[PDB]
């Protein structure tokens, strides 16, 4: 267990010092404020119906009658590209928003905690998660245990004993041909079949698809051994 | 999960056929490539919400053609092979429920066909049905289904010899569980009023947009052609700026409509995205986060621009 | 001799299962599995 | 008490593994069983 963790920390260690795009969900909103920045700057030199897109090109030709029809437009375009510029930002602060939510949510579930949500720890059965520092965001390293190799085996719902029926009390009856075992869910570790394994409720003819094996009682054999110890305590008081 | 993307072009939508408009346009600056963009940035995601909320699984998992599932009716959710379509007799209904245009206005395809959207729900749902929980946490594993079923008893704090002590009754309940939800969906609209209620918002900022070019702003026509063949090239240009700046103005407002339920319905696809992997991959014990009620399973259905579960509970 | 080619998109690998009313697979093995999920 | 823990394999495995009782409670009743068993017994030597 600890080698399959150290060969996969050590591998997302390789990988981050190989692929590109791993991180490209940070990349793509430091591109998105790269652009709009530079798109709201590309606005400027627009001349919008003004003899210029330079404002001091207005202020050192025209007088105010005449340069206020031209500063007009300037103002105009200007204007028009903030309240589009902060409107495409506020939606895209948004967006930011909703992703930290995500990722305060998940810092709290998954790494002040162990998650029963399925996917939303990473892929598997979620086991505990790390955080590490990117720049403006937040990187999960999410640890699962992952079932990896599997086989088939028979299996039942009940065992019929005293025709009464045993239900596991946890896990599953489970037969690789020869016998009858229970064993835990998600791993296979099988158990004789016993009064502790399993509970017992109503009768066989209910249960659609029940079989039939014994039922292990540790009692029995033990209480036996001092019934075999009794007879020679019987037998011996004969003699006297 | 998607709404009906489009895409508009500043160059058609101002300028219907005149350079001197085209002149006129590029005296703005970067608004039309930024409102390329903006569009782009919603047709890249309506079909990025769509894989978020079908592709969960990384195989495609067949169901057998026997119906071994010890009483339990599925067919209605699976596939009928009888139809053109690999669907289902409820996903048929969804769809009975809910080229390039004049002006500029345009509607680009999804990526995913709804016959490949079809086809994920029918192995997210082989999975279910077969699987376990285990072809989201890892491999698929087979299970008997109502053993599956049991699992999910223990999984609500019911001991799961109550299961097999009523599988004929829990079945016949489920049978008929899954036939009033037909009969609902027969002839009820509104079951369904919420993807068409997104539909609707579409068209009509749609309606809007194209009627928005029919606007004088003050210039002697809505129309450029009947500008143009009567003033000439300078005079005209007074009408034709007035035309800009108030077509502009009508696709500002039409991406701002558009980028704020972009978010609206990204929103909504991710919620499904949590929906499908907790309720259709696993058991949650959220509680009605699965539909109102103690949760044992959920089946997704495909529908126009949108996921539908089928929640099961106890 | 590289081109660019193009296709119908696979939804990825193919798989029937081979369910029966009596038939479970268990996990004999498991992979501790580190992933890394990136959020701004 | 034996229903307070659970089983399975030997102490080569289980890194920092300790010695202790785990005192099956069937056992401290079935010793006094025996021995009530052991009075009917000497009992039993006195008709
Ligand atoms: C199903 O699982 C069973 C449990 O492991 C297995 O039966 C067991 O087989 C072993 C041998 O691998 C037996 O071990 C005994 O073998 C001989 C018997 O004369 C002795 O010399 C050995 O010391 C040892 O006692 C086990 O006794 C036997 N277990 C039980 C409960 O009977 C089956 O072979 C498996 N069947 C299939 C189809 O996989
Ligand atoms: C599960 O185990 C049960 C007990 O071992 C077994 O039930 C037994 O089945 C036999 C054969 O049908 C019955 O035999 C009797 O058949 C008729 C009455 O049905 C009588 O006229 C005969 O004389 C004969 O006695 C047993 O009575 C019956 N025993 C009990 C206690 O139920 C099941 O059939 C087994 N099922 C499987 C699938 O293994
Ligand atoms: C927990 O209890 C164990 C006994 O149930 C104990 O193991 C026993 O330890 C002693 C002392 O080291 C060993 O004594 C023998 O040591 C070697 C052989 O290993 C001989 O050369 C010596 O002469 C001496 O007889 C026992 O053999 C050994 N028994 C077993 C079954 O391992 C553990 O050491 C105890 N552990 C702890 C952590 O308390
Ligand atoms: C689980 O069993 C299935 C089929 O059952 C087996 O069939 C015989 C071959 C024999 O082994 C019986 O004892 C079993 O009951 C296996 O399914 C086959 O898988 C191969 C690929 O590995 C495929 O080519 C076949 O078409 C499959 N056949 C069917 C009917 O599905 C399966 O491989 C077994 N898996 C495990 C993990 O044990
Ligand atoms: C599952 O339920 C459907 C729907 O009730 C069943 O379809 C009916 O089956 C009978 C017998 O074949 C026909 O007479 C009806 O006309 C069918 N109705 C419809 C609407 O198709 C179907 O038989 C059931 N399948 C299983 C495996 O039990
Ligand atoms: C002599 C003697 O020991 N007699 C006892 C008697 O007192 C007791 O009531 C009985 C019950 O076990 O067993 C015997
Ligand atoms: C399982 O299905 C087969 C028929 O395909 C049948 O022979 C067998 O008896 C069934 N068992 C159960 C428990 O349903
Ligand atoms: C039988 O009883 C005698 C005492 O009368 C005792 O010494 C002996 O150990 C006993 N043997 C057995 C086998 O009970
Ligand atoms: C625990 O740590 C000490 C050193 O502080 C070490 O001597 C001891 O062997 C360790 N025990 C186990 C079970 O590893």
């Amino acid at each position: 267990i600890a080698n399959q963790f150290n060969s996969a920390i050590g591998k997302i260690q390789d990988s981050l010092s190989s692929t590109a795009s791993a991180l490209g969900k940070l990349q793509d909103v430091v591109n998105q404020n790269a652009q709009a920045l530079n798109t709201l700057v590309k606005q400027l030199s627009s001349n919008f119906g003004a003899i210029s897109s330079v404002l001091n090109d207005i202020l050192a030709r025209l007088d105010k009658v005449e340069a206020e029809v031209q500063i007009d437009r300037l103002i105009t375009g200007r204007l028009q590209s903030l309240q589009t510029y902060v409107t495409q930002q506020l939606i895209r602060a948004a967006e930011i928003r909703a992703s930290a939510n995500l990722a305060a949510t998940k810092m709290s579930e998954c790494v002040l905690g162990q998650s029963k949500r399925v996917d939303f720890c990473g892929k598997g059965y979620h086991l505990m998660s790390f955080p590490q520092s990117a720049p403006h965001g937040v990187v999960f390293l999410h640890v699962t245990y992952v079932p990896a190799q599997e086989k088939n085996f028979t299996t039942a719902p009940a065992i019929c004993h005293d025709g009464k029926a045993h239900f596991p009390r946890e896990g599953v009856f489970v037969s690789n041909g020869t016998h009858w075992f229970v064993t835990q869910r998600n791993f296979y570790e099988p158990q004789i079949i016993t009064t502790h394994n399993t509970f017992v409720s109503g009768n066989c003819d209910v249960v659609i698809g029940i079989v039939n094996n014994t039922v292990y009682d540790p009692l029995q054999p033990e209480l036996d051994s001092f019934k075999e110890e009794l007879d020679k305590y019987f037998k011996n008081h004969t003699s006297p | 999960v998607s709404m009906t993307k489009t895409s508009v072009d500043c160059t058609m939508y101002i300028c219907g056929d005149s350079t001197e408009c085209s002149n006129l346009l590029l005296q703005y600056g970067s608004f039309c490539t930024q409102l390329n963009r903006a569009l782009t940035g919603i047709a890249v995601e309506q079909d990025k919400n769509t894989q978020e909320v079908f592709a969960q699984v990384k195989q495609i998992y067949k169901t057998p053609p026997i119906k071994d599932f010890g009483g339990f009716n599925f067919s209605q959710i699976l596939p009928d092979p009888s139809k053109p379509s690999k669907r289902s007799f409820i996903e048929d209904l969804l769809f009975n429920k809910v080229a390039q245009k004049f002006n500029g206005l345009t509607v680009l395809p999804p990526l995913l066909t709804d016959e490949m959207i079809a086809q994920y729900t029918s192995a997210l749902l082989a999975g279910t049905i077969t699987s376990g929980w285990t072809f989201g946490a890892g491999a698929a594993l087979q299970i008997p289904f109502a053993m599956q079923m049991a699992y999910r008893f223990n999984g609500i704090g019911v001991t799961q010899n109550v299961l097999y002590e009523n599988q004929k009754l829990i079945a016949n309940q489920f049978n008929s569980a899954i036939g009033k939800i037909q009969d609902s969906l027969s002839s009820t609209a509104s079951a369904l009023g919420k993807l068409q209620d997104v539909v609707n918002q579409n068209a009509q900022a749609l309606n809007t947009l194209v009627k928005q070019l029919s606007s004088n702003f003050g210039a002697i026509s809505s129309v450029l052609n009947d500008i143009l063949a009567r003033l000439d090239k300078v005079e005209a240009e007074v009408q034709i700026d007035r035309l800009i700046t108030g077509r502009l103005q009508s696709l500002q407002t039409y991406v701002t409509q558009q980028l704020i339920r972009a978010a609206e319905i990204r929103a909504s696809a991710n919620l499904a995205a949590t929906k499908m992997s907790e309720c259709v991959l696993g058991q949650s014990k959220r509680v009605d986060f699965c539909g109102k009620g103690y949760h044992l399973m959920s089946f997704p259905q495909s529908a126009p621009h949108g996921v539908v579960f089928l929640h099961v509970t106890y | 001799s590289q081109s660019i080619i193009a296709y119908t998109m696979s939804l990825g690998a193919e798989n029937s299962v081979a369910y029966s009313n009596n038939s479970i697979a268990i996990p004999i093995n498991f992979t501790i599995s580190v992933t890394t999920e990136i959020l701004p």
